[PDB]
């Protein structure tokens, strides 16, 4: 749309993995409402309170199957580690935390405002056929040099407006740094965690008073399924970790709040475009990791030069 | 505009794989979910009546129904819907193959440009009532695009050939489908038996076993033979109108017998056929695209702009 | 979209009728997908094949497990359970979709698709221009606007020779008429005639007794009520169909439909030279008529040669 | 689409509630058909079919099967479960779906749905002529002298061939008619039947040849969720009632087939313009309950006098 | 929508508050309709009502499948707290009135066709080239359209400064919804610790199953509680925005919009100050984007339209 | 969409069949899902650790349901080969990167800005009034002026894009990649398709909660999933001959050299210049597309188009 443009690869490169981990949490979380459970079989042979499980003919347990269905939800709720029970959750969670992250400089009325002025104006001239006639370097139009004319001033006006404050630059750095924090914690807690999933768990619940057995065996059907997942979502979140380092490493470099206009003004005509400062510089920084075009074709009207050849030719 | 090109035939066996697809979809979630079978061994251990006690555990009938499922149900009934779904699939992209090849597409794009052009062109109008200016430079302009569409369409056949091909692809599938089907749907059946050597852990070997959803299985069978049928009428109608009728020549004799005009030529090969498509839609744009064909036509409109500049 | 001109009151009604049967047999075809089953429980004292029905109560020992009740339940829903309660969603599933077709063929069928294209093109932007407004009221026009008028005009007039010949539209609304009225009928024969075998209590006997060891089992088909409510809610939906059906052949019967009269509209306006239409034409301008006369009355102003020659001559004071 | 103009505040909270209506109709019916149950267990103390409701303790054996439980489930649901707690879910969306017909019939028959259509496109030409506002100013170009007295004669003609009849005005009061009886007796029969749907229920089917037992107790584990439901049905059905009586009221209270441009021709210049009838009048009605403006502005089509200074402008630029 | 512009941040912010709220409304709602259940054990050494439990093996109850599910639905009904069987009906109403309070500015039909208009006309002066070049401080056509929109915009102040019915119906929706946060977090916050997992169910079923009281565990109950958790905080956020949302309304006259700084800045020293709803949506306005307003000042100064006038006399 | 004139026959070919695969994976998985389980029996009579297979009447196993579940769950975790346990998801995981790669051309930022720039100029130049006059070779003074900046606009695209090679070079490693993704699935579902079998003997020493060591079972999905496999090579195969195909159209002809010898021939124009590098392979692309395009195109590159359409407009 018109904020494809202010999207480099990196940040298109977080959105689908973002929306990856996204389709990974909805099928963990579906998998958890429905086929989430674990089978208990008591063992029969105890020994200090634990389980001593020292023609054959199968174990007569003595217990309906409204008792194994009791120690299946206690041993569950109880006995089995939260991560693999809330995996899926916490992934939804995190996801919608990055989600939220990377749209809120979409989001946020004054940002999004300003992000909508440049975009609008880029379009514009653009549009413009005087971008094309100054690129080049016959005979105007008077609605086309008026149309010329009015978005010389806009691009002064809207210069003027946004080199001020540098609020969008500044919400993208901490949209940056909340970002890759996130990563740091989210993949220290989930590394950790990861080995809490296993298939037998050994569960001491203490409803002998009810089921007659203390200790159980519990197989979780769900458990390499979801270990699998586990290590899918390490992988996605290592390289989200990976590409905001980069765009980290980016900010860092050299300094966004400064762009210059060296190259453009060696390459074209007019060699006297200032070196425009803090949230333009941020915005022209975007566009030219997007499209160095972009930049191109808009340097012409900051120019005071292609103004004097513009009050010239308008009065031809 | 390619609705134009397809006739009735077309729209009904396109209508027709729509009706097919549901059948298979319809089938494809039934075999999903409710496809099973129960099954109970044979020969087990004011009159009261008492029950047979089979002596088997639950988990025990799961693995005989699953051994009578596999071993036991014929392939048939248990892969009808993906047959269906896959026949069908096959059908529905052999249904466009005479669209879908880039040069009769462009063929097919340019003359029905030229065919609404001259429909939308009033010479027609202005010749029909002649007979019975900037237009005049406009018409002259669709003419010569009409003897630049002649040189570059009537030359060549590869249409009809593949309509021709198209047509008797559809037939031999329709023939295959209505053969296996008709030969196979005699196994979809309720009540089977089954023979299979679970002795060792069930203590049964003959089982009777009943397939749930095989009454649902065969009025679905039914009704996808019928639907194979009346498309296979339609293929065959649509191969006896290719055939009894000579589609590499056309003929405007019909236009002369009331048009007086009889310099018309008359077009071969590929204009023929699709010309004949064009009648087969509606003859009227046939009737009404003749006047634009003969020379002397041309040579009368040259004539007439001599006179009016 | 566009063809809601060509659709009269009865058709919209149809239309939604078959929108709420078909409803109603998705509904009845997801239940018995799902839920259709039929608990079965033998009868233990019977006499000649028929159950005899003969310090607290104790239940009655069966001696029959949870996978034999199921091979009951199979064998007493496929054998005695009756056929209209089984299909009766896919029945009427393939009435809604036979209704359906009928009502939208000639939307389909391409030599009637075509004329109906022109048709409603040719009526529609004959609504929208400004010459039938000019006309109706009753020096100078905008060039464009005289271009098209005239445009319009010889459009009118080759449809008129390219339409009115033919009857092939009235002649398939007719048989769609009468297709979907003796369906309604053969519908409300069958459906009534076999609605009263959707019971909640069926007897079966099956002869499983060398597998079971009971041969007459009291079944008990749950969705049997539902069904009959839905069934009845069916019949009342077919009646007013086919109340409908009977209103639309009744009104094709009385008025010659291959014949269109511009009598109210040539005395109301000046222009009395608009023709007498036939045929299809005259078929579709009543449909219209159906719909909203005040189209058919703009586009009698094209039709008449008067209206030509005050064009004619006005674009050639243009000119 | 463009009929929002013609909706008034009532008509947007009916179709809201209806929406919240067939949501709960949809909730209520996914409920029904695949969570409710019956659970019946038998009572082994029978005393004139009634349950007599009568050392660690031990469970009553029943000797039932699963099966016998299943069956004795579908007998006592089917023959002794009140048809309310079964077919609630059914009845509210019928009713839904009845309020909706009555509500877009007034769109959906094709004369009133081309009449509205007409003035739709009329007002909304008008909205946007450009003369209006001149009209309530008081150059003009060649093109917009022209559109807007085409619009005028357009305006003429749809008055003559709209304020012959009303109906319109009939189709929305027959509507509104049917709105408030349905909400009668939908309240009626809710309010007298919502006690039905109860947890515990009492069963005796005569089962006894097949089970062994005469008399059960079920619960019924979805029916208080269904009277929680039930209520707030009521609750919205008794909204659905006041808004509609409120229309009827509005409907009543004045005659909406005589609509007065009194205001509109003592503010504006134009005093000249003739009161409306019939479906006109009611439209305008219903296009003032949305915004007063577009009617004040459709006024000056309407004057004589605003034609006048519009023919007079035309013979200055002709 | 096209009200975009319209909505500040506390305004967007909520929206996605209540889309959230909606979710896990609805994610509690298919998981009380599918699987919430409670596994009733009896307890069989009954001593003053209680459970005291006054190799191994099962202790058999003597109690049929049949009569387990009874004992499930009746438990579930009586003696399971109605907070942790309703509580997701509970979430998705309050997020309905939540969703109603803030669409009912749009959706009534006075106040959106107010919203309607002046957007239109705001958005058609923003698109007006004249703005721009009276900010600075002209074709026939031009000053013609910026002429008849000046007596548009004229028009406009006259019909929507004699009421305040779009700013008064913003108070009631803001009090409606701080008063249902209040609400919503003190009952919420009394009634979340009662979703237990273990809850002893005491019914008096003992003609029919053979025990009194029975020992329940409730499967979907901290998951439940942690939703209840989740709830709480975002009710919490919603209230915090809601509250800076009332600051907004009481720390300063809404009815009353002035253009000091406006016509101090710019040339035209002689624009009014508006009243009523016209001040209201000029505050909200100034609260999206500055720049509306800015531009939007010039055609409410009658010096401005003198400035119209001399040009397109001298046009003329 | 915009696009869909780059793609070739083969891209379609392998997109249809990119989506049938994904259609596959996804009922793969919804079986895997729902209906996929183990359902095993104990062997009776063992000798040495395996079943000895030593009217008639039903054998005894004295196991609960809940045993039975737990010897299911231990026998599909322990016992079953991965390949048929997660096969749906290696399709679901090997179709997604096929997309990917197919998609990585259009997603990366530089390459879409040079895709979009020059499909927006071939759309312009395809409708340019004239490209036709050419082609028939007294016209507007706009048509003209627009024919000298789409000319313009030709030589400055033609600047930018014929430095760089990223585009051919980015398709070549995603045919590359696909090729090799393509030989790495066919070897090793091919090796491991037959352990997708319906009877496994699972030995997993659970006889402490049991009663049996070995357990003969039944994988319902077996020979369901045996022939989605059979089916899921099929298509691999077919992807991998269109794909090698499209590798065989990367080496028999140089695509970083358009030579227009062939359309300055048969055009009266024979001074059209060869393209290089980028602008070639999106020419040769064109050309798999449909050659009219790049025919239309050729006129807006020659130099005596240049000349003459300057001398119709020094005599428009
Ligand atoms: C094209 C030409 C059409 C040929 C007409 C049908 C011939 C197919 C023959 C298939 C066949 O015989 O295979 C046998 C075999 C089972 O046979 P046995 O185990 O011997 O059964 C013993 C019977 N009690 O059956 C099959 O494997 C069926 C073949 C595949 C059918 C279903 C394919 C599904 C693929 C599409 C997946 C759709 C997902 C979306
Ligand atoms: C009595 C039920 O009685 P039985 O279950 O036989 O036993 C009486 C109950 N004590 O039924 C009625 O009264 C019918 C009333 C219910 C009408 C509801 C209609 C439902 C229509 C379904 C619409 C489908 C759209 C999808
Ligand atoms: C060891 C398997 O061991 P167990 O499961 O114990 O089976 C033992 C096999 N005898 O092998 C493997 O891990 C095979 C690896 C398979 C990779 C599958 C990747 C699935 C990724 C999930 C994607 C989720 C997308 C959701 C949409």
């Amino acid at each position: 749309p018109a904020y494809r443009i202010l999207k480099p690869w990196w940040d298109v490169f977080t959105d689908y993995i973002s929306i990856v981990m996204l389709m990974i949490a909805v099928f963990g979380g579906t998998l958890q409402v429905d086929q989430d459970k674990m089978i208990c079989l008591p063992c029969k042979w105890v020994t200090k309170d634990s389980c001593n499980d020292s023609g054959p003919t199968g174990i007569k347990y003595d217990l309906d199957r409204h008792q194994y269905n009791y120690v299946d939800a206690v041993c569950y709720e109880n006995r089995l580690h939260w991560f693999a029970k809330y995996f899926p959750y916490l992934v939804l969670l995190h996801t919608l935390i990055f989600l939220a992250c990377s749209n809120f400089w979409f989001k946020f009325p004054r940002t999004s405002s300003k992000l909508e002025h440049f975009v609008s104006i880029l379009l514009k001239c653009f549009d413009s056929p005087w971008t094309t006639r100054a690129l080049s370097e016959g005979v105007l139009d008077k609605k086309e040099g008026e149309q010329a004319k009015a978005l010389f001033e806009k691009v002064k006006k809207f210069r003027t407006h946004v080199e001020e404050g540098d609020i969008v630059y500044r919400l993208y750095m901490r949209q940056t740094i909340i970002k890759v924090i996130k990563f740091a914690l989210i993949i220290c807690y989930t590394v950790y965690y990861v080995h809490n999933i296993k298939f037998d768990v050994d569960c001491t619940v203490d409803i002998e008073s009810l089921t007659g057995y203390r200790t159980y065996r519990c197989a979780h059907p769900l458990a390499t399924l979801f270990k699998i997942l586990a290590s899918f979502y390490i992988s996605l979140v290592i390289f989200y970790g990976l590409i905001c380092m980069y765009t980290l490493w980016w900010m860092l470099r050299r300094s966004l709040k400064k762009y210059s206009f060296e190259s453009i003004r060696e390459e074209s005509s007019y060699s006297d475009i200032p070196d425009v400062k803090n949230d333009f510089a941020f915005m022209l920084h975007l566009i030219d990791q997007y499209d160095p075009l972009y930049s191109k074709r808009f340097a012409v009207f900051l120019s005071e030069v292609s103004e004097n050849k513009l009050r010239q030719l308008n009065l031809n | 505009a390619f609705r134009v090109l397809k006739p009735w035939w077309d729209v009904f066996t396109d209508y027709l794989s729509v009706a097919m697809l549901m059948i298979g979809v319809f089938g494809c979630t039934l075999q999903v979910m409710q496809d099973k079978i129960i099954c109970l061994p044979k020969r087990v251990q004011t009159v009261e009546m008492k029950g047979l006690k089979t002596d088997l555990d639950l988990q025990q009938y799961s693995f005989i129904n699953q051994m009578c499922y596999e071993r036991a149900l014929h392939w048939y009934a248990k892969y009808f819907p993906y047959l269906v779904l896959i026949h069908t699939l096959v059908f529905m992209l052999c249904s466009n193959f005479w669209f879908k090849f880039p040069g009769s597409s462009s063929k097919i794009e340019h003359f029905i440009s030229i065919l609404g052009k001259c429909f939308d062109s009033p010479w027609t109008t202005r010749a029909l009532s002649e007979v019975s200016k900037k237009e005049g430079e406009q018409a002259k302009a669709l003419f010569e695009k009409v003897k630049k569409f002649r040189l570059h369409v009537e030359e060549g056949d590869i249409l009809y050939a593949m309509y021709v091909r198209q047509t008797v692809l559809k037939v031999i599938k329709f023939l295959i489908i209505i053969a296996y089907n008709s030969a196979l749907v005699s196994k979809v059946q309720f009540t089977v038996d089954c023979n299979v050597d679970i002795q060792d852990m069930t203590g049964y070997k003959n089982f009777s076993c009943n397939h749930t959803m095989a009454h649902l299985f065969s009025k679905l069978s039914f009704c996808y033979l019928c639907f194979v049928s009346i498309y296979g009428l339609t293929c065959l109608y649509t191969l006896y109108w290719l055939f009894y009728r000579s589609l590499r020549e056309y003929s405007f004799e019909y236009v002369r017998q009331e048009t007086g005009i009889d310099d018309i030529p008359d077009v071969k090969n590929d204009f023929a056929f699709m010309l004949h498509m064009i009648d087969q839609y509606d003859p009227l744009y046939s009737k009404r695209f003749a006047v634009f064909l003969s020379e002397v036509s041309e040579n009368k409109l040259k004539q007439l702009n001599l006179n009016n500049e």
